[PDB]
């Protein structure tokens, strides 16, 4: 409910700062984990990498899987006439066979003997599947990049798309100013093929997708019409001396399924393919700036919207509301110790601010092992909260 | 029957209604008469198949289900019900 929650929620959490000031800082980002930033004066950032998908990816090749016949004709010769042929011979619509049939005075010929037969049929196909090939160096990672403020609410993370061969990004967080980085991936295609049957895909080796005998016909293809190996889905009957039966065989999905069994599967969605990517960034602050010093400190009331939440960080999550006026202003906030002598811990959630009264704002402090207090806000009415960390 | 031709031979197109009748066509040798006696013969659809009926004259037929007595005519026909 809360800008920031999404991280704070997530198991794998890294807490990145860097050692000198407008220098670089490495981050690693992995699916379903996510990396908090943090420097001095500065505001407080998520980053998270939640997609990596290759868009239009070449395709190796077209299996046809399921065809239809139309058009048989056959043309049949006597013997020591020669070899027989129909135009149909040089339409790479139509599947063709040679073949030698017994022949005699009770079919047409003056001699007994074989002769030359030819059957051709129009190969069309009803199903296909495609092989694709995926290059790395063009693969699309989307990262968000959410300022931690611990703002409820409109206010969704900045998106920003790269791939490997992209510049420098510069992202701007509405606000505080822009972020400056650099990813480079870290694999799986030097040969796999990225199957795709109907809209599933699969991750297959190349060979293998190669060697399948089922009629082919080249990426480049656009056309779709003059299938190769269209002999391997169709089959030709013993001829008689006129005729000869041609039968294609039924569709090869389930056999396709079926050969596809542990191979892996990849998701994908309109039409892309989808892959879990891994990216070492590397950002720099230099950049961006805390939102709000033009506001002054609330002296009015706070009140702890609800139960005081521990974080699987070593972190707390104290979501306030502010009952006081004189709003958008910054929230008092303070950890100490018992004497309230020396300051303690530290916020996460840096600068924390009210910027509407009464829509509460929650707030992600570590405190210091042991026992501290949290002081929110000023008298009038502080607000001074025992805490016990183990 | 529709009398059409295939590369200047006759060639007929037969639909179901005509399975089991002589099929009849005047040429300038005379009168020809085909017998078909195809058992796949259909209903005329997309999966037709063709084929040629040679000149018998004085011979029984074999390893064959059309022929014609005049002249060497071309069939096609469908097999869809
Ligand atoms: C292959 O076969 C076809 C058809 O089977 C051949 O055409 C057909 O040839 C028949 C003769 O082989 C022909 O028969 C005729 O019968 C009548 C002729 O009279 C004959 O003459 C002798 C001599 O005196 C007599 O002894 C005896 O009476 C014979 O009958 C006659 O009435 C002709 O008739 C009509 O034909 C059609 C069909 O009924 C009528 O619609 C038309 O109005 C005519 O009046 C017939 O000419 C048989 O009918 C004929 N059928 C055809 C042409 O469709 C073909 O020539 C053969 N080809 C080869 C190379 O073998």
């Amino acid at each position: 409910y809360f800008q920031g929650m999404r991280c704070i929620g997530m198991s794998n959490r890294d807490f990145v700062e860097g050692v000198s000031g407008g220098s670089w800082v490495d981050i690693v980002l992995e699916h379903g984990s996510c990396v908090t930033t943090m420097a001095k004066n500065k505001p407080t950032l998520d980053f998270e990498l939640i997609k990596t998908e290759a868009k239009q990816p070449a395709t190796l090749r077209k299996y046809c899987i399921e065809a239809k016949l139309t058009n048989t004709t056959t043309e049949s010769r006597c013997p020591t006439q020669g070899e027989p042929s129909l135009n149909e011979e040089q339409d790479k619509r139509f599947v063709c066979k040679h073949s030698m049939v017994d022949r005699g005075w009770g079919n047409g010929c003056g001699l007994f003997g074989k002769g030359g037969i030819v059957t051709c049929a129009m190969f069309r196909c009803k199903k296909n599947m495609e092989g694709k090939v995926v290059q790395p160096e063009n693969l699309e990672y989307t990262i968000v990049i959410t300022p931690h403020s611990g703002e409820e609410h409109g206010k969704h993370g900045k998106e920003i798309k790269i791939t490997p061969q992209s510049s420098i990004t510069e992202a701007e967080l509405t606000g505080y100013g822009t972020v400056t980085m650099e990813c480079s991936p870290r694999g799986l295609f030097n040969e796999m093929v990225l199957l795709q049957m109907e809209n599933k895909a699969w991750l297959v080796h190349r060979q293998w997708f190669l060697d399948l005998p089922l009629p082919w016909l080249p990426g480049a293809d656009t056309q779709g019409s003059n299938w190769i190996q269209k002999e391997t889905l169709v089959t030709f009957k013993n001829p008689h001396a006129k005729k000869q039966d041609v039968v294609v065989l039924g569709s090869q999905e389930g056999a396709m399924h079926t050969a596809l069994t542990g191979a892996t599967e990849i998701q994908m969605s309109s039409g892309n393919l989808l892959f879990t990517g891994h990216l070492k960034c590397r950002l720099r602050m230099d950049k961006l700036q805390l939102k709000g010093m033009s506001y002054s400190m609330c002296t009015g009331k706070f009140k702890v919207v609800k139960e005081i939440a521990e974080t699987q960080h070593g972190t707390i999550v104290i979501r306030v509301q502010y009952e006081g006026d004189g709003s958008p202003c910054k929230i008092p906030f303070e950890i100490m110790d018992l004497e309230k002598r020396h300051v303690l811990g530290r916020l996460i959630t840096v600068n924390p601010i009210v910027t509407e009264k009464d829509s509460p704002v929650n707030i992600e402090a570590e405190p210091p092992f042991g026992d501290s207090y949290i002081i929110i806000g000023v008298e009038p009415g502080q607000l001074k909260l025992n805490w016990f960390k183990k | 029957f529709h009398l059409t031709t295939r590369n200047g031979e006759p060639h007929m197109i037969v639909s179901r209604q005509e399975k089991g009748k002589s099929l009849l066509f005047k040429t300038e040798d005379g009168v020809n008469m085909c017998t078909l006696m195809a058992m796949d013969l259909g209903e005329l659809c997309e999966d037709t198949i063709t084929y040629k009926c040679p000149l018998l004259r004085q011979n029984e037929p074999e390893d064959i289900d059309c022929w014609c007595n005049s002249t060497s005519t071309w069939v096609t026909y469908g097999t869809c019900t």
